[PDB]
């Protein structure tokens, strides 16, 4: 009804770049690849011990991480508000404030909320160092010294390629140049009609709904390309070479490699149904918009 | 005041590798989109690759793609330029810029450009500048054969600076440059002072100071 | 996308200057423009065809219909003097594209004739048994000049190096050319002569060993 209901397309990352806080449970690609573990630790009689005190650990990051997000609510509604009056003309002629106030409101509040969300989790963001440290003391205490079978490293590798398979690359690479490619075209054709005569109001929730596509397809873009990298290395790894047996050393960072990457993987999944959504409802309230433009012609 | 800074250029024989690199600062690095433009000594300019503020759209040239790479770091608000495999076509300048608004993937105007950073490509190796004097009115030095440019002249240290005139460097077809540098001065002025032009050669790392007067 | 710009256009001060820029269906697409000063870097000088920025004099201004995209420089300065591109984005290509550029240059500024001074191969120079004679032309406009060497009274027509015209601060014009000859050549002649004529008028120095 030409406004948005769901802001989950915002997302934070730390100012190292490292980690990235998504609003989509479980928020941290890192909990998959604690996750993995455990299905790694289901192979190994010595690790399946401690798996028990493993989901303890891990569910208590999973339970703050999800806390975390939940205090920022009150910042997330606030910014929901401000855009629906900004993308509506119908709603922002219900108040009584020039279009630039709102606007400064907007972009207040929007980094008062992607600014909660990174806050409120950066006590999270350091448990997540820790909890990959006792995953490598976890894997030392493997019997095999320096002949460790990597058949439970390569059945995984399997495993992961049949997990690709089930995720659209292609559809999702075709929707994303094609809905970019309308979403350039219908900024650069306000470029061309705009002017300062009449009403702006329709002209300007438009760009401000645009300003929120481009932020969408930028946040799409970086997942789809991290989604091919993580496919493309593990399937450059099933066809590598295939040492039959490595170091336990060497094992660590062998489960460390597979579990980064289908954790980008089943991280990027969600992340790319989200912001498939969300692009898709801003261009209809942008061809609604686009509509309402072009709806009064005799005038 | 958003500005944008480049370095990494320099003489690099046929065939080898470059990093040209592109440091912003006064404006949100992340979501702009930031491009690479180079420009022949003489010709026009040239589009050669744009990428996305996420980094998750990479654009390139024909007559860069397969050799060039762009990337960007934006934490620390860098952005870059691999260049490999390059040839004697490639040397230009090259400047980088940020589309005007946010969000455009190359599909805006470019505001803010950097002053831009020389790639040089040749098989000849850097030479010294042999510095010769003028004698004389008008005096002055000659900056003879040196590759590659820029060779910066300094008159006295940089004591006097008022009627002085460098003018730009000759190339000649052994592809070394030459230059001159006169300066005004009175005749009274002529055989108490002393003139002494202070030549100083970046990548040949030699500098020479050669003294002028009467004889 | 094929962006056709005329290579030269010339204007008096105060008259208004016209850039054109050509395209298929140019009055499509938005058309930035740029200015580059000699040795400075681009800057931008109208957007989406008729969009100025700020800090621009509003005597910039830009037209785009059709398959003509014009820049048009009113009330022209001597500030002017620089190189016009226009920028468009490639349909289907998926890039920027940038014109082949125009240089507008001012005329009718009053004429000023060139300064010369001619230098002999200095005795440091000779010692290596190398020789070069500096001829330095500045102080002039418009910008162009034609160097002429002669060995005596006739022509060298060997050894010549002419530098291309470079606009100095002073909006006058500055080159140089170097002439590369044995010592035994130079001491051999009675003198050498560097003949630049400007406007017609030749001006010419004369050294001699």
């Amino acid at each position: 009804t030409n406004t948005t209901d769901n802001i989950d397309y915002f997302d934070i990352s730390d100012e190292s770049n490292y980690y990235l806080i998504s609003q989509l449970r479980p928020h941290f690609s890192n909990i998959y690849f604690f996750d993995e573990f455990k299905r790694y630790a289901s192979y190994h009689t010595e690790i399946k011990r401690y798996e028990d005190i493993h989901k303890t650990k891990v569910n208590s990051l999973l339970n703050e991480a999800s806390r975390a997000i939940g205090i920022c609510n009150r910042a997330k509604n606030t910014v929901k508000g401000l855009i629906n009056i900004l993308e509506n003309p119908q709603k922002f002629k219900t108040q009584r404030e020039s279009y630039d106030v709102k606007l400064r409101q907007y972009e207040e509040k929007k980094e008062a909320f992607r600014g909660c969300l990174l806050n409120k989790n950066r006590k999270n963001l350091d448990q997540i160092k820790k909890i990959n440290n006792e995953i490598r003391d976890l894997l030392e205490k493997l019997k095999c010294s320096q002949d460790c079978q990597t058949n439970v490293y390569f059945d995984m590798i399997k495993i992961y390629l049949v997990d690709f398979k089930k995720m659209p690359y292609e559809n999702y690479d075709t929707f994303i140049k094609q809905y970019k490619n309308s979403y350039l075209s219908g900024v650069d054709m306000i470029r061309k009609i705009e002017k300062q005569i009449d009403n702006p109001v329709t002209i300007n929730a438009i760009k401000f709904t645009q300003k929120e596509m481009g932020y969408i397809i930028d946040r799409f873009e970086y997942h789809l390309q991290k989604v091919k990298h993580s496919i493309d290395q593990v399937t450059a790894l099933s066809d590598g070479v295939k040492p039959k047996q490595v170091t336990k050393n060497r094992l660590k960072e062998y489960y460390f490699n597979i579990g980064n990457y289908y954790s980008i993987f089943k991280f990027g999944k969600d992340s790319l149904n989200m912001l498939n959504k969300a692009l898709i409802h801003k261009e209809k309230i942008v061809h609604n918009l686009l509509g309402e433009l072009f709806g009064h012609l005799e005038e | 005041e958003v500005q944008l800074l480049e370095s990494g250029g320099g003489l690099v024989r046929p065939g080898g590798s470059q990093r040209l690199s592109c440091a912003a600062s006064g404006f949100t690095f992340t979501p702009y989109a930031m491009t690479w433009v180079r420009q022949a000594p003489g010709k026009g300019l040239e589009w050669l690759s744009t990428i996305s503020g996420s980094g998750g759209s990479t654009y390139y040239a024909d007559s860069v793609k397969g050799r060039f790479t762009i990337s960007r770091d934006n934490s620390k608000n860098m952005l870059y330029l691999q260049m490999n495999s390059l040839t004697a076509e490639d040397t230009a300048l090259y400047y980088c810029t940020k589309d005007k608004d946010e969000y455009t993937f190359g599909h805006n105007a470019f505001d803010v450009w950097g002053q831009g950073t020389m790639v040089t490509v040749s098989s000849a190796s850097t030479k010294g500048p042999s510095v010769f004097p003028l004698a004389p009115a008008a005096l002055g030095c000659l900056v003879k054969d040196y590759f590659p440019e820029p060779v910066t002249v300094s008159w006295n240290s940089g004591a006097l600076t008022s009627g002085v005139h460098t003018f730009p460097a000759v190339l000649q077809s052994s592809g070394l440059y030459s230059l001159s540098s006169v300066v005004t001065v009175p005749s009274s002025s002529l055989g108490t002072q002393t003139y002494i032009c202070n030549v100083n050669h970046k990548p040949s790392n030699t500098k020479v100071d050669k003294k002028v007067e009467p004889k | 996308y094929e962006l056709t710009q005329a290579p030269s256009v010339s204007v008096a001060p105060g008259q208004t200057a016209r850039i054109t820029c050509g395209g298929d269906n140019i009055g499509r697409k938005t058309v930035n423009w740029y200015q580059q000063k000699p040795g400075q870097a681009p800057v931008l000088v109208i957007y989406y065809d008729n969009d100025r920025p700020s800090g621009i004099p509003e005597r910039f201004s830009g037209s785009n219909s059709g398959n003509m995209a014009t820049l048009s420089i009113s009330r022209v300065e001597v500030g002017d003097e620089a190189d016009y591109y226009c920028q468009v984005w490639d349909s289907n290509n998926d890039h920027p594209v940038f014109g082949g550029g125009t240089k507008l240059t001012v005329v009718g500024q009053p004429k000023a004739a060139p300064s010369v001074t001619l230098f002999p191969p200095s005795s440091e120079e000779l010692q290596a048994n190398k020789a070069t004679l500096v001829c330095l032309i500045s102080d002039f406009y418009p910008g162009a000049v034609t160097v002429a060497w002669k060995a005596d009274s006739s022509p060298v027509k060997a050894g010549v190096e002419t530098t291309t015209p470079s606009k100095q601060s002073n909006n006058k014009y500055a080159a140089s050319s170097y002439l590369s000859l044995t010592p035994e050549q130079w001491k051999s002649h009675r003198s050498y002569s560097c003949q630049v004529t400007h406007e017609g008028s030749t001006v010419e120095k004369t050294v001699a060993p």
